[PDB]
């Protein structure tokens, strides 16, 4: 039924892929956790890791096989993955209160949450002997051309996938399974283009999509924006931060700002894209010596999430972002990394498309942009723990 | 512990018999150089018998399955021999018609009150009968019987799957039979109306990494049969099963081991001997036993009754210079059995012996010389016809000797 | 609680019968030294009757199944004894021809209003009939009867998932019979037109747990 | 290390033996002339 | 999923009744060959 | 090597192939029996990236009709040797 289907797949796998799958079957948790946060290190750090080979073999084995139609998958998810820190119900309780249901409902009202790791799923709804570790059950519809690896584990045909998308929850209801209340969510995948570590692919895509962008620029404003981004971007941003047009109005810098905005507005981004930026404490209203900047202790992260997660954002100046997610020596101290999803059609441009040292895979966004923070999560970077913020740009 | 017992055997002689019958009518005419007309009538009869020397008869055996262990067996599939004189006629593994679904400990398949099941096919699909030769048929007609021996039994055990459901398919006792037999000692309690067989784990003293707990024979017996302790002795349900109240039958190796262990032991009791792997211990409770304290089942009574002396093995002796007489009415003894009369005797002072007279089938007179301690004598006798004269036991003696724990035990 | 009741039994005597008849015509001529002519004709008849002592007859039993429990049995496969005088002639497990798919409590297979089913083969693939001896046939002819005893029954039960999908294959009642009978007390109510048999769980007072 | 040892062999001769016996009665009437 | 053709366990009897239930049957006879088809037909009593 | 013997017709190779009395007379009269092959079943081997080959479950009948439908058959007939090939042909009525 599925035993010969699992066989026909494993037969055509490599011996290295087979031993990688076995090592996953033995120590799945650590491998999944590593795959979640693997792309936020240095270029050479991710190369010398003693677990990168396993990740590469597993991702190749998964992506070898793809599906041709959308289909639904079923799994249990921890409710804190959707930025709900409270408990829906304890593991021994049997009933879910209406207040908890409502709190979970307005927690996930209009948001997108990103999933970036290996996962073990099922193609059939949970039954009787199936493990039910969380009070949240997910009905997710996968898109076409997504990879699944059906492997037998102690007879049970299990399925393994890798997540590279962001999901949104449409409707939630309360159901009963074996005398226990569960929250059942219907979710859908929102496709996006994400170059995590392979900056080569992102650079090639940006070149192909924005090397002709300069041609559409009128030459005077082209040289004007070019001279800005070489020498005067710091001055323009500093003038914008101090609310210069309102406090000390002057047309000399307002002309530069208008030219930059128009040039960025000329050609928008054609596809949903994700960019990574390392943010400083002054952006969040903190100082380098503030005690809360130390994320080793739990209370600092808890307070930061309580005061920032789910709220809005506003950057009067321009935002400098890079396609890649690897750590750079220019912002090594920055403990806060910002993950931004760019909706299709939003203003922006690939600065590094033009020849010369335009930056490090630089992508610029229009000033005055607003952001919404969906979820905030933490990962350990050597002897210190850095903090990851997931956000969506709104028009 | 599953075995098979045969109730009766049925023989189906394979012969072909035929009969014929006819009549004829004729007519002749002769012309010589005259005439002559002849009319003829006739009749006939015939009989026949054909026999095949290869398959002269078929045999059908009615059998039962019993369980004397501590666990049930599922899908009971025994294998048996059919032996006539020194020839194994056939060995048959049970087919679907002869398979028992459940067999609880102490139960029977088929259950009590049902007829025995018929084993009359030998192939895998129950399509061919069990044949015998012409010579084997002649042996059967001459009065010889067929015996049945069980060689092995296949069965399952139940576990739980990932859910709460019980699964028996794929769980086989043969995977554990050898492992259990290798590291255990076997103890059997015989009783009178039910038998019990047990396996108790024993410690290997040659392996320093064997951490299994140590046990003596008494502790092993108590753990195996669920015996209770009243005053330092063991009772199964109500029968005392202490080593002085029953008969113990060992094999040669177990007897040698117990003998070697006794000489170095302090109390010098068998129940204090350390249990070891490979032991075969059989406990046989007596039919009638009296200790002169609380237990007495004899249908008759002893002539000498004086338990005012605090002597003997357990706080009672009931013996003086008088003569003890018991009269077994022969109505409570099985027709053909090899009985044994046993007890303990002691002379505190060196005096004359005791005249042991047994009259069950023939009068037997024997003498024993008691020592300063207690020793058992265990003379034997045998019943005759279930309707003949009674059984007489007389213990003529003098010198104010002492007795205790007199028993009558049967055996094969 | 499933049992089998036999309603009637049919004997099929296994004999071979023959019948012959012939005709003959002859002629003769003698020349001694005298001449003669002889004309002859005749006929004959014959009958025969052959019988096998190993298998002198076949038997066929009409049976029904009934359930007096609280749960249905699926794929009912009973095992029965056939006893003539003190001999179990044979034990047959029901083949695929004699399997009942459904048997609800208080119901019967075949259902009420239908004829009983015929149990007339003993092998696994329903290709071999049930034989008896010459002596057993003589005993039957003298007026003795055959009894039917049921020794065990095999059957399934249904397990339901969250979407109401009933599965019976692989769920065997025999896995639970011993465990249920070990910890229960049996109560039977007989009434007049129907019988009921139950097991109720009883407490063990010698176990503190 | 497993081996097999035969202890005795038994022969089943395959012969078919039959036995018959009959009777006959007749009566003839002759008319010479 | 591997990309190979499999015909085992794929029975037409699973679809014969369903196809015949919702279709109209048309046959073209010609001279040397015959052609038989089923074409899906709409149900007007079902608004869905 | 010598030719193999085909002399049974059941699945378990336990029943011989019979003929009638009229067919036997026809055979004795000099008539001959012809053999025609109607189909052949066989397997193909799929080789793993580690040089592992499996032939169970791989059946050519899944591909015979598809290969015949989209190809043209060419035969070369040399001395004491023949070759049969299938070459894919384009369909012009299909723009895709
Ligand atoms: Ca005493």
């Amino acid at each position: 039924w599925e035993r010969k289907e699992a066989e026909r797949i494993e037969q055509k796998l490599e011996r290295s892929e087979k031993e990688a799958l076995e090592s996953y079957k033995k120590d799945s948790v650590e491998i999944s956790k590593y795959s979640q946060t693997r792309n936020y290190f240095y270029d050479y750090q991710i190369e010398a890791n003693s677990r990168e080979k396993e990740y590469k073999e597993l991702r190749n084995a998964i992506s070898k096989n793809k599906i041709d139609k959308p289909m639904y998958v079923y799994y249990f998810e921890s409710p804190e993955k959707f930025a709900f820190n409270k408990v829906i119900r304890t593991e021994n309780q049997n009933e879910i209160s209406l207040e908890k249901f409502n709190e979970f409902k307005e927690t996930i009202q209009n948001k997108l949450f990103k999933q970036d790791g290996f996962k073990d799923i099922s193609l059939y709804e949970p039954g009787k002997g199936d493990e039910k570790p969380t009070p949240l059950l997910m009905h997710l519809k996968l898109p076409r051309n997504t990879g699944m690896l059906p492997y037998t584990n102690t007879n049970n045909v299990s399925t393994l996938i890798e997540q590279g998308y962001s999901i949104k929850i449409d409707k939630i209801v309360r159901i009963v399974i074996d005398g226990k209340h569960y929250i059942k969510a219907e979710a859908s995948v929102v496709s996006s283009l994400d170059f995590k570590d392979d900056v080569s692919k992102g650079d090639s895509w940006g070149k192909a999509n924005y090397n002709d962008w300069s041609n559409k620029l009128t030459p005077n404003e082209l040289a004007d924006v070019n001279d800005y981004m070489r020498g005067g971007y710091t001055a323009i941003n500093n003038y914008l931060i101090s609310n210069g047009p309102v406090n000390n109005p002057n047309p000399e810098l307002d002309s530069k700002i208008t030219n930059i905005e128009n040039a960025l507005k000329r050609e928008p981004i054609p596809t949903n894209l994700t960019v990574y930026r390392r943010s400083g404490p002054q952006e969040f209203g903190l100082t380098l010596t503030s005690p809360e900047y130390d994320f080793n202790k739990l209370e600092n992260i808890d307070a930061f999430k309580s005061k920032w997660e789910g709220q809005a954002l506003s950057y009067p100046n321009f935002i400098s972002t890079s396609i890649g997610s690897v750590n750079m020596s220019a912002f090594a101290k920055r403990k806060i990394v910002l993950r931004i999803t760019i909706p299709k059609g939003s203003p922006g441009a690939y600065l590094s498309a033009i020849p010369g040292y335009a930056g490090e895979y630089e992508v610029l966004l229009n000033h005055g942009s607003k952001f919404k923070i969906n979820k905030i999560d933490s990962y350990k970077d050597g002897t210190i723990t850095k903090l990851i913020v997931d956000a969506t740009l709104i028009p | 512990i599953v075995g098979v017992g045969m109730e009766k055997l049925i023989i189906s002689t394979n012969e072909h018999a035929s009969t014929d019958q006819g009549k004829t009518v004729s007519r002749a005419t002769t012309n010589s150089k005259s005439t002559a007309v002849q009319d003829s009538n006739g009749e006939s009869w015939n009989t026949g018998l054909s026999i095949n020397k290869g398959e002269s008869a078929y045999i059908n055996a009615n059998v039962r399955y019993y369980n004397t262990g501590t666990a049930p067996m599922y899908k009971v599939t025994p294998t048996t021999n059919l032996v006539l004189d020194g020839d194994t006629l056939s060995t048959i593994k049970a087919q679907e018609n002869q398979i028992g679904n459940n067999l609880s400990p102490g139960d029977t398949y088929p259950k009590k009150g049902l007829s025995p099941l018929a084993l009359n096919t030998m192939d895998q699909f129950s399509s061919r009968l069990i044949p015998i030769n012409y010579d084997q048929l002649k042996k059967l007609d001459a009065g010889k019987q067929i015996k049945l021996e069980t060689t092995q039994v296949s069965g399952n055990f139940g576990t739980k799957n990932s859910s709460g459901q019980i699964v028996t398919e794929g769980n086989s006792w043969s995977d554990y039979i050898s492992q259990i037999d290798s590291i255990s000692a076997s103890i059997i309690l015989d009783t009178e109306n039910e038998s019990y067989e047990r396996r108790v784990t024993a410690k290997n003293l040659q392996d320093p990494e064997d951490k299994t707990p140590e046990l003596t024979i008494g502790e092993a017996i108590e753990k195996a049969f669920g015996a209770t302790k009243k005053d330092g002795l063991l009772y199964f349900n109500d029968i005392p099963i202490d080593e002085s109240c029953v008969e113990l039958i060992f094999d040669d190796n177990t007897a040698n081991k117990i003998k070697d262990s006794l000489k170095t032991l302090s109390d010098k009791k068998i129940y204090n001997v350390k249990l070891e792997r490979g032991m075969n211990i059989l406990i046989k409770t007596p039919t009638y036993f009296t200790n002169f304290d609380d237990y007495n089942n004899y249908p008759s009574t002893w002539s000498n009754v004086n338990t005012t002396n605090q002597d003997g093995l357990q706080g009672s002796a009931n013996k003086l210079n008088g003569e003890t007489k018991i009269k077994i009415p022969m109505s409570e003894l099985k027709p053909y059995k090899r009985y044994v009369f046993s007890g303990y005797s002691k002379d505190p002072l060196t005096s004359n012996s005791i005249i042991v007279k047994i009259k069950a089938k023939e009068e037997k007179t024997d003498y024993l010389v008691p020592e300063q301690g207690y020793t058992k004598f265990s003379y034997e006798f045998e019943t005759t016809e279930k309707d003949s004269s009674n059984i007489e036991i007389t213990l003529i003696g003098s010198g104010t000797t002492y007795l205790d724990n007199l028993s009558i035990t049967e055996l094969n």
